[PDB]
RNA sequence: GGCAGCCAAGGCAGAGCAUCGUUGUGUAGAAAGGGCAUGGACAACAGCUGAUCGUGUUGGGAUUGAUCCCGGCUUGAGGCGUUGCCCA
RNA sequence: ACCAAGGAGUCUAAGGAGCUUGCCAGUCGGAUGGCUUCCAAAACCUUGAGGCGUGGUGAAGGCAACUAUCCUUCCAGAUGGGGCUAGUCUCUGCAUGGAACGACCGGACCCGAAGUCCAGUGGACAGGGUUUCGAGUGCUUGCAAGGUCCUUGGGACCCGAAAGGUGG
RNA sequence: AGAGUGAUCGAAGGAUGCAAAGAACUCCGCGAAGAGGGUUAAAAGUCCCUGAAGCCGCAACAGGAUCGGUGGUGUGCAGUGCUGUAU
RNA sequence: ACCUGUUGUGGUGGAUGUCUUGGCCCAGGUUCUGAGGAAGGACACAGCAGCCUUGCGAUACGUUCGGUGAUACGCAGAUCU
């Protein structure tokens, strides 16, 4: 199928992952990553001022 | 890119700032740059007017 | 014994530190630079129906 | 993120200075003071205003001076006591100036401008 | 070297035929600048008796010659002073050809510089 | 921060980005004193390298 | 120099096949999506030479198959007797070479759970550990030190 | 025309790969000695020099310790065109010079605790510029994990590692490619 | 501030590769033998103007 | 490929310089052989531009060639280009 | 028919073989965690499980690479040493290729299970032989990133069926 | 907008100028136009930034039976530039 | 005269260049409709209005009130400082 040694391809992708016209997809790009760090230390250290006097 | 390449990419990004005949290379004007690395006293961290920097 | 580098507009002479001894190695320069520039990049894409 | 409301988008900033409503293109076309009326007040810049007197410092007008008679915010304009010119046939009509150019030599003084001119005085 | 090339070598360039691309005659839309044919029945392609020469590298003149013009000199696209300044000590091998888009009140200094500085503009007279 | 062409950095973090911008080498770097002494505590510099000539 | 200059070009395959019609997949064999199969399809009519050839044991089923295969259980990252004094600081190493008492080396705080019996041991250390072969065992027992199992 | 005879192409590697510029300046360095000195070991250092980073591989101070454990090498450096990296397996190194483009830090060390020395390649050329009295050593090119795979599995007598790209198989019995071609009791097994 | 005594090679290369100026990175541009002999004089510490300036000599 | 008889030149070590020798067809196909060219990011040219950008048109010159530069005219900016590198 | 503008090997997961770079029996670790008007969703940091590698072999029960001065052997062979001589001898022996192993690890046979031993329910190994197998070892050839040419799944270089299905 | 009884299908279409200063008045004509004369930096003239190729009209010049062609070649003859140019 | 050509010019044509109140993409927040009548659909409503309007409903391009503070505008017409 190769032409060569290369192995057997294993690929599984079969089942309409691409996000096309026909299709919604499966694919979830994690692009929010950035955002969302500041964004969970943010909410911690208001968890922190809200219960202050006490471990965060 | 791994970590190791990129402090060593800094690392040499610093030595060439360190050599002036590569600062002038790039278009600096060495013109009444006294020396090269440039320091400078600490008092200019409590700088607070651009007409001062 | 390294170099002595003076501290301008205060009569002072620090060392040399050892960091501008290092490599000038032009090339990591450049690819850790065209790579790490690629981390601020925001993604385009065309719509998902469009011309469809 | 940067904050809402301070955005330097070319789009935006555009879209809201070509559909700014009539309050809005008010103090958008705001102009500056005479040094007279600067010290005399404190303050550098208002918004123009009918029956003032303005000198035109910029444009194929400038030098000139003249009481200003309309303000056409929809064209960001401002007509001037006596800059007129003549259409085809001899009726004369008035030349939009944008008052960035004017600068500003009398107020008219109402109460709201008053009261404006010492809110903007008083230096904080 | 400051050296201008002689005609004595101008005349042994070795003479380019006006290439072009395979019947960009009959068509407006196939263009003049050449293309290497590819066809399969071609003539062209494979060299039939009378047609047109092929582009090659037996063509390409001597690195002494190549781009020299036929004033003897090379030409260097100028926009400042400073390229004048560096063409300084080149005023025999090269001529400051001025860019196209060079204003006239720059033109006016560049030519007066090149005039006291003797290297040879090929487009002096170009506005006003 | 309002002087056009200067960009400002720290010691604790050095952004390659502003050490080699368009991958070009050799910019003007101004370390104030405090900075210069801890460029190569923080860089983790122990010797310096023994390279040809 | 001069190869160093070329720091050129993206596609560079691609956009150097511009200009030639079949784009570097023929005249006569055209480039026809899937003139093959799809993956692996034909492994034992069509491409069944390649299979023979590259993968000899596909298409079997051999061994005994394990319902809910626990591999934790299992988990078993071996080290040899050759990586053993490189774990003694060598202090101990030398206060303790011809006298009696011998080094600890404990296997697990180093994530090693069995030891095989790999390497020549210089001096006889005790090493504490979960499995030990029998060739690790007698080349300790030999160099004099002693294995242990340990939890 | 002419019948021609194959024209001349040389097989040898005269150009750096090699993007590092002191690497290159290396390079210089031996070209020169190659020239005006002109030793069959300082032909041989240009050549590795040349060379791929596939073709100065790896090499360990245990391969340093076995090629001077002869007495004869008692003053003689160990010249390696490679990275030294350190085999944990050797406890006892004896003090030996070797010059090299990189030692690990763990090389290094090892060596530096014998008393040996850490030579880079253009102080071996301003100690021994004819190379005299040293011992040149490589590196293994087999043993890697492309060569392992190089040829055919299903061609009998090549004992090729089959080529899995991710797969590893938990159960070793059931595992990817070993059952028909693989045992004789699948109709046949790949020769030996 | 004798930073670093660097080759030829590498200073040239450095120059070459990672500064992006025309009259410098480019060997057959009527303006290179001059900004050789320049870059070579900078380097060596001093720059004439034949009266020598004096040019941060590292 | 500076440790050179001297100047001139070269002076980017896969470059360049000097001498000599060999060999030049080519479909499919290839080149870790070399270049022209387009959009934009990061940089450099203290680059050009109302003393007229860009487009276009017409002549000229350069190039084996891809193509490049210039003069004239249109046109008038709601501008453009050269080099390195990166994303297409 | 003519001209203009558009127009076709692309991105992605996994992988192959070169090349480049860094580190090295390690390497990487941007899941996440620490910081600091916009830039900054960047940069920096080693809290990091873990991925790959360090051991393979057996269906499995499982077992697991000899060598106490150093060193597996042989043939060819890169360097280098010491004598010597324009005859020319010895020592070193890398890489690579081939062969071997009186070697060893795991599996499979045959004759046996003699012999030693004990965390002692009689259990653990042990000996000698083979036309034996392994994707085995014999001084660990690794990891990560980038790049090139490709493979397979994906619309898959671009266009192209007659068809099949679901709902109206 | 448009098409289809319908379910549905579904376009083309941006830019005067700094400012309307959007072309006064005159001649001719039924009138539109046109010829003048104006606005304007400019008609940029509500078709309005620029205005390519293809195609067409006109004037000038050069030729005109023949695949005896387009194109190539080496000259020539007319027209037309460009470069250099000794005493 | 016709044809072919080359220029100049004038038409037909809308390519190019430059831009853009538009799109597309990513990140963050919200999701807040309705029998008290929603979303949609009609017919109405402007001195000169056909269309459009996330204009509006016989109080019909708008009513009360607040913030602002002299316009709005394509013409006119009385209110407004």
């Amino acid at each position: 199928v190769k032409k060569g040694n290369a192995p057997v391809p294993n690929a599984h992708f079969h089942k309409h992952w691409n996000p096309t016209g026909s299709q919604k997809g499966h694919v979830r790009c994690f692009f929010k990553q950035g955002p969302q760090k500041k964004i969970r230390r943010a909410r911690r250290q208001k968890k922190a001022a809200a219960v202050f006097p006490r471990p965060v | 890119v791994p970590r190791k390449v990129r402090r060593l990419a800094v690392r040499a990004a610093l030595a060439a700032s360190a050599i002036p005949a590569l600062v002038m290379a790039r278009g600096h004007n060495l013109e009444d740059v006294p020396e090269i690395p440039l320091v400078v006293p600490n008092s200019v961290e409590a700088l607070e007017k651009t007409k001062d920097a | 014994a390294r170099p002595l580098v003076t501290v301008q507009k205060e009569g002072k002479t620090v060392p040399l530190p050892k960091v501008f001894s290092s490599a000038l190695r032009y090339d990591v320069v450049r690819f850790v630079h065209t790579n790490i520039a690629k981390n601020t990049r925001i993604p385009y894409a065309v719509s998902r129906r469009a011309g469809h | 993120v940067n904050k809402v409301g301070k955005s330097g988008d070319r789009r935006k900033a555009r879209k809201s200075y070509f559909t700014a409503p009539s309050h809005v293109r008010r103090v958008i076309m705001s102009a500056r003071l005479s040094k007279d009326l600067r010290q005399k007040y404190k303050v550098k810049s208002l918004p123009i205003r009918k029956e003032d007197e303005v000198k035109v410092k910029r444009g194929s007008h400038k030098g000139r001076d003249g009481k200003v008679i309309a303000c056409y915010r929809l064209k960001y304009a401002v007509h001037i006591d006596k800059i007129t010119r003549e259409k085809a046939n001899g009726q004369t009509v008035q030349i939009g100036i944008h008052p960035s150019n004017v600068e500003i030599t009398k107020l008219k003084l109402d109460k709201d401008r008053k009261k404006l001119l010492e809110t903007k005085g008083r230096r904080k | 070297v400051n050296r201008t090339v002689t005609r004595k070598e101008l005349k042994k360039k070795k003479h380019v035929p006006h290439f072009k691309r395979y019947q960009s005659w009959r068509h407006v839309r196939v263009s003049e600048s050449w293309r290497k044919p590819h066809g399969i029945d071609s003539a062209f392609r494979r060299r039939f008796k009378g047609y047109p020469a092929m582009v090659g590298i037996g063509y390409k003149q001597p690195k002494n010659v190549r781009h020299v013009h036929p004033d003897g000199k090379r030409q260097f696209l100028v926009h400042n002073l400073k390229d004048l300044e560096v063409l300084l000590m080149y005023n025999k091998k090269y001529a400051a050809v001025i860019g196209h888009s060079v204003g006239a009140r720059k033109r006016k200094s560049i030519v007066t510089r090149a005039k006291e500085l003797q290297i040879k503009v090929t487009n002096a007279n170009a506005r006003l | 921060r309002n002087l056009p062409g200067v960009d400002i950095n720290f010691v604790s973090a050095l952004n390659l980005l502003r050490l080699a911008p368009g991958g070009h080498i050799g910019r003007l770097i101004v370390f104030t004193e405090d900075a210069f002494n801890q460029l190569d505590k923080v860089l983790k510099v122990d010797t310096i390298e023994g390279l040809p000539d | 120099t001069y190869r160093e200059r070329k720091n050129k070009g993206q596609h560079q395959k691609t956009r150097k096949l511009r200009g030639h019609v079949s784009h570097g997949h023929g005249r006569v064999g055209k480039h026809r999506k899937h003139a093959s199969g799809r993956g692996n399809a034909g492994g034992q009519h069509h491409h069944r030479i390649w299979m023979d050839k590259y993968h000899p044991g596909y298409f079997g089923k051999v061994g005994i198959r394990r319902f809910h295969y626990r591999l934790n259980p299992r988990f078993c990252p071996t080290t040899s007797i050759s990586r053993l004094l490189r774990l003694v600081p060598k202090e101990q190493l030398e206060a303790c070479k011809g006298k009696e008492e011998l080094p600890v080396v404990n296997l697990l705080q180093h994530g090693y759970f069995k030891l095989l019996g790999t390497g020549r041991l210089s001096q006889g250390v005790i090493v504490k550990a979960r499995s030990f072969s029998q060739g690790a065992e007698r080349k300790i027992k030999k160099a004099g030190g002693a294995c242990i199992l340990v939890a | 025309g002419i019948d021609k005879p194959k024209q001349y192409k040389n097989k040898d590697k005269r150009h750096p790969t090699a993007t590092n510029p002191y690497i290159r300046v290396l390079v210089k360095i031996y070209r020169f000695l190659a020239r005006r000195v002109a030793t069959p070991f300082n032909k041989a250092v240009l050549k590795r020099l040349m060379k791929s980073r596939m073709w100065r591989p790896r090499i360990s101070t245990s391969r340093i310790k076995l090629a001077m454990r002869k007495p004869d090498k008692k003053d003689h450096i160990c010249v390696c065109v490679s990275h030294v990296i350190h085999d944990d397996r050797v406890l006892g190194l004896k003090p030996l010079k070797v010059c090299a483009l990189k030692f690990s830090k763990g090389a290094r060390a090892a060596i530096e605790s014998a008393g040996g020395q850490c030579l880079t390649f253009d102080q071996l050329a301003m100690i021994t510029p004819k190379g005299s009295k040293c011992v040149l050593i490589r590196g293994k090119v087999t043993r890697r994990k492309q060569y392992k795979s190089f040829g055919a599995p299903g061609v009998p007598g090549s004992h090729a590692v089959p080529k899995l790209g991710n797969r590893k198989s938990a159960l070793r019995g059931r595992r990817h490619e070993n059952a028909r071609g693989r045992r004789k009791s699948r109709a046949f097994k790949v020769k030996a | 501030c004798k930073a670093q005594t660097v080759d030829k090679h590498v200073l040239w290369s450095c120059i070459n590769f990672g500064t992006s100026n025309v009259a410098l990175i480019d060997p057959y541009h009527p303006a290179h033998r001059g900004a050789r002999k320049y870059i070579n004089q900078f380097h060596s510490g001093k720059v004439p103007k034949k009266a020598k300036e004096a040019k941060a000599e590292e």
